[PDB]
């Protein structure tokens, strides 16, 4: 009823019942497809984005929906609008980077850092990767398994600041 | 039928809470406001 009513603020009104009800998995998938089609509209970020918050309930509370959420945000991390300038595009990209860092904190670490490596080697400017490292080393607690270092540190070779980067590189090479 | 679920391995203990959960609390404030309505 909520999704086909074409909801924003009314979502925040009944967000209580939502995060109560996203615990149902099928309902989580349904809201995911709804917010995908709403947010996949060209220039849906110039007008309310609360919808990106809901993935936080989904991915955190449902492990097997980690692949979908990242595989949603891979599209949204490539958002480009001439109306919302490259500053606002980078703002949304950094927001999505914080979402992807949270999803990394839930254990979906190999494909996150692999795609981050791929888009840096491609698209994703060094500013976005530096902000990724900033948020990561601001949130991730040691020890750091080498399965994560093997992709995070050899792409962090480009920069040395966010100092936490020096601590991370020294700990993960020693 | 589809077999058991295996929880993911925790490579490290979280020294803090993610900012996502902080935003969940931030929006739970307006949730309580709607409860007041």
């Amino acid at each position: 009823n909520l999704c086909c009513n074409e909801n924003a603020s009314e979502l925040v009104a009944e967000l209580s019942t939502l995060y109560q009800c996203i615990r149902f998995p099928v309902v989580a998938m349904g809201v995911l497809k709804w917010v995908d089609w709403t947010v996949s509209e060209p220039r849906y970020f110039q007008l309310q984005p609360v919808h990106l918050a809901l993935l936080d309930e989904i991915s955190t509370c449902h492990q097997l929906l980690h692949p979908q959420v990242l595989q949603l945000l891979v599209k949204l991390f490539e958002t480009e609008h001439s109306q919302l300038d490259v500053m606002e595009q980078l703002e949304l990209k950094k927001t999505l980077l914080d979402r992807m860092v949270h999803l990394l904190s839930r254990g979906y670490v190999l494909p996150v850092v692999s795609y981050i490596r791929k888009c840096l080697e491609k698209d994703t400017d060094i500013s976005l990767i530096r902000y990724f490292v900033t948020e990561v080393l601001d949130v991730i607690a040691p020890p750091y398994t080498s399965d994560f270092v093997q992709l995070f540190l050899p792409i962090l070779e480009n920069d040395s600041i966010a100092d936490p980067v020096t601590e991370f590189i020294a700990h993960c090479k020693s | 039928l589809a077999g058991p679920l295996t929880p993911p391995v925790k490579h490290f203990q979280l020294k803090r809470k993610p900012k996502s959960a902080t935003l969940r609390a931030e929006l739970l404030q307006k949730s309580t406001e709607t409860a007041q309505q």
